[PDB]
């Protein structure tokens, strides 16, 4: 962790983070073998064992029911688009007799098997057959004359236990149209998870990463609802590939930069923020608020969503003050009065008519802020205050510097019409 | 009370069998114990018959229910000790030895 | 250890294929196959990436295709400008990078 | 152009050691892996070891396992390898590779740009 | 680890005897963890005195909980035995011993004994 | 399904889709008796039908505690609006104690009964008697002497199974304040969704479509909390009405058509983009990307959120090159290489620095992309690259066509300044 | 309630709202003692208590693992950003083994000890023992020799009770990477949110608001994982601290303003949309609309996410036909045809092609609105109708005036070019 | 759907019979379906002798359970009879007979039977 604020532009950057950036994605295919529950009857008016019965007949026949410039905006469409339409073109080769009856027989009898589909793509399959075995070896045995008011409770209550990963199944499939947002834990156990990193085409050391950061793996990766077979059914989970990993990656944050140039303000925002990161050969720019998160160092990103943007982009950073790149901005009388907490410091913008002031948990107010823009560090305050707001400091450790130059704001005479822009490069607007 | 056998005689190379009997037992394990004379006592089972490690292999006990047997195949004079067998009380809330057993080997 | 046919041959023009022998660490695995066209006292260049996808500037006449534990290499239009050393490659999860036993064509 | 550039190559006596520098230019060294590649003579190639972008993770062949180093420096834009107790079985030609993963299908990394090598004779 | 007694190894009659026992390598305050005070008699069977535990809950002996009482020393690694109105017959070894159970808490073996103080009446 | 890419503005139509449109609301009122519970104790200290009992006494005291430019933003806006006003319109009808007893009365002998209210609305009330009936008999008979550690735990786990529904009822108003986001399986069975579904007063083709497609009545629906009266929770159900039923629909996609005009770039994007339907009587807008959604050859959309647009806003269409129509777009120096996926073919957007691919799982690189906007259909590829990034194609099958002509951002001068400018008529940019 | 319909740019300020607005957090750290699973074995193959234990083990170790100019954006991003920072500076105080012994120390008398950390702020700790007590008193009694298939079956299904409030805890946080975006019933009980309320150093007159809106209580605030210590389970509630409390706010809603000027349209639509509240003397501006929410006359606004704005703000409400205020507008040749609705009532606009109408339920069409913006009160109508639309007015009662004055879009001639611009004061524009 | 059967009906003691028995119009590949053999002498009653199930697993009646063996051919519809070793005893008439039962599976009542072959020894 590192960052630099830039005066020029009451901007920071926050650099040295690793990247983990999904490039691909890992099918992982589920027979969860409901076996064939249509035709069981209870003779035997209303029971703990007839309820679940009817509720697990009932969540099959359900289940069999159901079936499948601003950059932020287009990012998250196509990020979506993307994701779901490359999964469902594996559901299109699973979904055929040909493919459900390769993936079942070698299910036969290993609860793992790995297999090459006809239109080339491989999978791991596996068999979820504890809720089969149950019905088909404990439940039948019990259950005598199609009696199942049966005293032996036991196995009414555990069978309430092992037909709950298939019922919240129906649920998160029912709920999301066939495409649930995330890998819950009913699709895909954390030892299932485990199982499937282990098992995917990936280095030992991603495998660690993985294995470190489980949450993230089923975060990003999602399920499909393949189908009901034969009283079986079939649903694909994704894992992401993370085939670009502990690149440089950095996050641009920015605040509106004011001054009273004519005593009248004029303010200019940086639109370029969020996260860039080095792609293999090019930057890649996040702008999609449900892009990028980080765990520790790492920022964990989807190479989908990322719009590719020139290695000179970076020169906003240098040199906007100077750079022939378009950096993308706000301008216009509007002074804001905010903070962004930027990781290593906040930012502040303090402007007409809004006192500010910094502070700590044992100083009291260490200093009022002036006038302008300013940077208050982790380790220069606990506390930054704007009109009587209360904003508390990260208390991140991290190497912090300042890079000089009066503001673009202060520095450069605004275009006096249109003076107000959106999203415009600067040349159109200083 | 856990009853156990006073004492046992055996000769080198035979198998010594102590049993310990206690109301307790269906219900609780019977550890096991051994004294050698003036040295601070060991435990020879850990649980009905789990072992600690380097107690020999040739230490075991055969039975749970209302009789916990402590049995040492190729019984020999470095042996030749007092066997406690204890457990606790129904509630766990006290410690309850045993008489005791001395094997003498001779 | 991914393996080869030692050396293959064919007339100018005519087709050669290059078969990789393949193991399951490391081509069964999922580890797509890469091959590798090295002249003689020359650093190699990639033919072949993925499975099969070809770089910029091949004469565009080489391909190849993964079956679910082995590779080849077919190449076509046979030149004597083709006669060189071709190794396949890929990933083995125990051993990492693994390069073929290295088939040399003869013109 | 991109072109890798290895020195610091010849003979070394047995149990000697030897530092490799393939020097990198023409290309954002930070953004990709490298890899060191060895070839004895006539022989066929044999990965010697993989370095990550940022030098988070690191990896070796058993031959070069325990033995050598392999690192990198992102500032100037230089690969080293450091051999410590080079056999003679270690006599080859060692190129560097540039190495690029398309990690749709899997992460089988493949090297698009080679060095010329040198001759590390033991 | 280690355990170690010192005594006093003689007390006059009627009178209170206390005997520290000490202990490293480990702490009381690790769950599943108790120090326990056996006594013996020369050439007569084992009898528990008392056990702390790792939440300083006292159980004593019902033969013996009017008169023994056991606990931790806050500040040191040492536990205190206490035992009011020692007779002749109290004469014995004491050892403390050490339980050490992760599973379930309910049937105390000893597995670490100190090599014991004897006590003379 | 039909689309047409059109090459003049790097946009396509998509064609085909029929359309069902929510006009009203359909509800359903449901009186779920939970039983005089909040008097009835145990006096036999904690056991499992003692803390069932205590939690439904608490889940009924937590219940009476609570009761309740830029089209896309506006459209949700008012979508949202419009529909919880339109049900607390009815809920301050059923509300009274007037129409309360009327509802209970007419449930008194049968699970549901139509009537009308003295605010003239018409509904439709339903009776869940199952909790009071197992309470006020089974288990009543079962309590003797206010003892609750009875052996016979078949009682007891069994409450624990009829409660659940009550249970998650509260759960579900209380996180919503009174205004659930959806009609879970709790509110409403799907025995009594396909019920509420018989009998509203539609078409039976309707009723079969929405027997057909219960997810979309499902999830369009929600829920409104009434109140607890007398130990009974009333809450109403909305179901949609589909008033404009298979009318035609199409979706409008876009990608920035840049040419390299001066070397310098100039750029172009409609920002009409989203679903459009041809209401009856007018084409209609329905820009919340919220509110539409697919199913088969079917899209699903309130007709509150739809804004009501000219027929003439179809010649964005047929030639923004020419038509007198002001079609909102944005322009500007901001080359974007990216793939936006419509149903029927990838439009491709490929600028500098980026090299861009087509591939096959057979064959590779099928072919390298030309600079400009390309429309890679789902037969031409199965996969298109963005520099490294991995794109996969729909597969569906449908016919494709273009419309030829000279895009735009080359056929028209940009206005020299302002030439950055966000979602204005072409009138104003070239 | 009071609302004011400005003809001058039709748009309502609805005045007469009070407020709650949180200025600060209350931490609850809870310590639920899970107790030291980690070792329980079971020598007795597979039993309900055992999948049970094993859910309960397997949890724990599943927690171990886890740890943690547009003015809507902005807002939006420094609330969540302000109020995460703020918990994580309490998480590295209470975190130190200093802090969870002293925590854990103070617990072990009484369930509730308020402490202070050595880092300065106070704390209430609060223990949840319910877990352990059970697992360490009553199952520890029944699970004689490790056999854990007891017949007594009330232990295993309590103890699938008990063990409901950590595993949902565990999902929570897993879900969540940590923090949790509200305070689930599980994570914190109604009653110990009334009894964190009632310790909390506020005014008795808010411990009843509160009181009387606990779902507010329990919305805003949100958790956060410390940790698993010693086989126990540390996590921190932050209940919102309402300090500016029943001061003025209002909600300013706005339609376009057009007029048929030149044959050809022009239109203007406020972009400065919203609540507005007064805040110790300033005004401030909750754009995002995340922020805000009314239970009756409050309005629950949260204050790190209000952007202050100068009190001559309001005179856009007052004269924006004169003030020299920069009113933020959008502006164009967009006539679009709308309804807002107002809590006292509907705004609508109705250009051309589009016929509107309102109505009652018992005499149908009252009156065809004319062209332009139409402001229909509560009273006036009980439909709006916008073509074949339906929106239903709200109903509630309250004081509703007019100011005239011919509306912005026909007093003003719209300048020439740029005739379309988003998000510009009215300065730049007419 | 209809059973049948083609011998052999003479087979000698010291030879292996066999029997095929063909069928068709259902799939033994579905649910609860079942083919089974059974077997009845004149003036004799009547002997289960083996069953074969969807998933080819196969149950062994068990005084026949040193002798006989049944399975599923993975060609086509048709099932083979074995048994190791004839008896005078074994003359009978043999049926295979269907049994198809998809609730709970216990209790297999048959509801067709075979064309029937004689065997004599
Ligand atoms: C249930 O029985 C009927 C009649 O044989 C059959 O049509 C249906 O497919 C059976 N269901 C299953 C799951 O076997
Ligand atoms: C409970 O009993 C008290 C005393 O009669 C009464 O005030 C209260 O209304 C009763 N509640 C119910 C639900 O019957
Ligand atoms: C479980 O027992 C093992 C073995 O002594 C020990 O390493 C671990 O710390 C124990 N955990 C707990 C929570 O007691």
């Amino acid at each position: 962790l590192k960052e630099s604020y830039l005066e020029e532009s009451c901007s920071t950057i926050t650099e040295g983070y690793l990247s983990v950036l999904r490039t691909g994605w890992y099918t992982n295919v589920f027979t969860l073998e409901v076996g064939d529950v249509e035709n069981l009857t209870c003779a035997d008016g209303p029971s703990l064992i007839k309820t679940e019965l009817d509720l697990t007949k009932s969540a099959l026949r359900e289940l069999r029911t159901v079936s499948a410039f601003v950059l932020g905006a287009i990012a998250c469409g196509v990020a979506t688009a993307a994701a779901v339409t490359a999964g469902v073109a594996i559901a299109k080769c699973i979904r055929l007799e040909s493919e459900v009856t390769a993936i079942k027989n070698c299910l036969k009898k290993t609860n793992e098997c790995v297999s090459t589909l006809g239109c080339g793509v491989r999978v791991l399959a596996t068999a979820v057959r504890e809720l089969k075995d149950f019905v088909s070896k404990n439940l039948t045995r019990a259950i005598n004359k199609n009696k199942c008011d049966i005293p032996d409770l036991k196995m009414a209550v555990s069978f309430s236990q092992f037909n709950r990963r298939f019922l919240n199944v129906v649920r998160q499939f029912s709920d999301n149209a066939g495409i649930t947002p995330a890998i819950s834990k009913d699709l895909m156990t954390d030892a299932e998870l485990a199982r499937a990193i282990s098992n995917m085409p990936t280095s030992a050391g991603q495998i660690k990463l993985m294995l470190e950061n489980r949450a993230m793996v089923r975060r990003k990766g999602f399920g499909i609802l393949i189908g009901v077979y034969g009283s079986s059914v079939i649903y694909m989970v994704q894992l992401p590939i993370f085939g670009v990993i502990d690149t440089p990656c950095w996050i641009v944050k920015a605040a509106p930069s004011c001054s009273e140039k004519k005593g009248n303000y004029a303010c200019l925002l940086r639109e370029d923020q969020g996260w860039y990161c080095q792609n293999a050969g090019s930057t890649v720019y996040y702008p999609c608020e449900k892009d990028c998160e980080t765990r520790g160092d790492h920022v964990f990103c989807d190479t989908a969503a990322g719009i590719n943007v020139a290695e000179q982009s970076k020169e906003c950073n240098i040199n906007i003050s100077t750079t022939n790149y378009p950096c993308k901005v706000s301008c216009g009388r509007h002074p804001i009065s905010m903070v962004a907490l930027s990781p290593l410091g906040a930012l502040v913008a303090c402007y007409k008519g809004v006192s500010c002031s910094i502070g700590s948990n044992r100083v009291g107010i260490i200093k009022q802020l002036n006038k302008g823009c300013s940077y208050i560090t982790n380790q220069d305050a606990d506390t930054v205050t704007i009109d009587n707001t209360v904003y508390q400091l990260s208390k991140v450790e991290g190497e912090q510097h300042v890079i000089k130059g009066r503001p673009v704001s202060s520095s450069f005479d605004p275009v006096k019409f249109p003076q107000d822009q959106f999203n415009v490069a600067l040349d159109q607007c200083f | 009370e856990l009853i156990q056998l006073p004492s046992v005689s055996v000769s080198p190379g035979q198998t010594a069998r102590i049993p310990c009997s206690g109301d307790g037992l269906p219900k609780k394990y019977a550890h096991w114990y051994q004294q050698k004379a003036g040295q601070a006592p060991i435990l020879l089972m850990y649980k009905d018959s789990e072992r600690p490690s380097g107690i020999p292999e040739r230490f075991s006990a055969f039975s749970s229910g209302t009789t916990v047997t402590m049995t040492i195949s190729g019984v020999q004079e470095e042996d030749e000790a007092d066997y406690y067998c204890q457990s606790g009380d129904s509630t766990d809330t006290s410690v309850i030895f045993g008489g005791g057993t001395k094997v003498t080997v001779l | 250890v991914v393996t080869q046919p030692p050396s293959v041959s064919g007339a100018p023009g005519q087709r050669v294929t290059i078969s990789c022998t393949g193991s399951s660490s490391n081509i069964g695995a999922g580890y797509d196959v890469h091959w590798y066209q090295q002249l003689p006292g020359t650093a190699p260049k990639l033919l072949i990436y993925d499975n099969n996808n070809r770089p910029s500037g091949v004469p565009d006449r080489f391909s190849a295709s993964k079956s679910g534990t082995s590779a080849s290499l077919a190449i076509t239009g046979l030149q004597a400008e083709d006669e060189a050393d071709y190794y396949c490659q890929s990933y083995d999860r125990s051993l990492s990078g693994v390069f073929g036993t290295g088939t040399k064509v003869t013109v | 152009e991109v072109q890798l550039v290895e020195s610091g190559g010849g003979l070394v006596k047995p149990g000697g050691s030897l530092r490799l520098s393939c020097a990198a230019s023409g290309f954002t060294f930070s953004s990709y892996s490298m890899n060191w590649v060895r070839q004895a003579p006539g022989k066929g190639l044999e990965w010697v070891s993989s370095i990550s972008a940022s030098s988070s993770y690191s990896d070796y062949a058993d031959s070069a396992k325990g033995r050598f180093t392999i690192s990198r420096d992102n500032a100037k834009t230089s690969l080293f390898l450091q051999m410590n107790s080079l056999r003679a079985e270690d006599t080859a030609i060692y190129f560097c590779a540039r190495a690029r993963a398309t990690g749709y299908s899997s992460i089988t990394p493949y090297f698009d740009i080679w060095g010329q090598g040198t001759l590390v004779t033991v | 680890v280690q355990l170690v007694q010192s005594g006093p190894a003689l007390v006059k009659s009627t009178q209170t005897l206390t005997l520290t026992c000490t202990f490293s390598g480990f702490a009381l305050t690790t769950s599943g963890m108790c120090v326990s005070w056996v006594r013996q008699p020369p050439g007569k069977a084992l009898e528990w005195l008392a056990r702390i535990d790792w939440e300083d809950n006292t159980y004593y002996s019902t033969s013996l909980k009017t008169r023994v009482t056991i606990s931790k020393d806050p500040s040191k690694n040492q536990v205190v035995l206490t035992m009011t109105n020692m007779d002749p017959v109290d004469t014995a070894t004491y050892y403390c011993a050490r339980s050490y159970i992760t599973d379930w808490k309910k049937d105390w073996f000893f597995d670490l004994w100190g090599r014991g103080t004897l006590v003379t009446v």
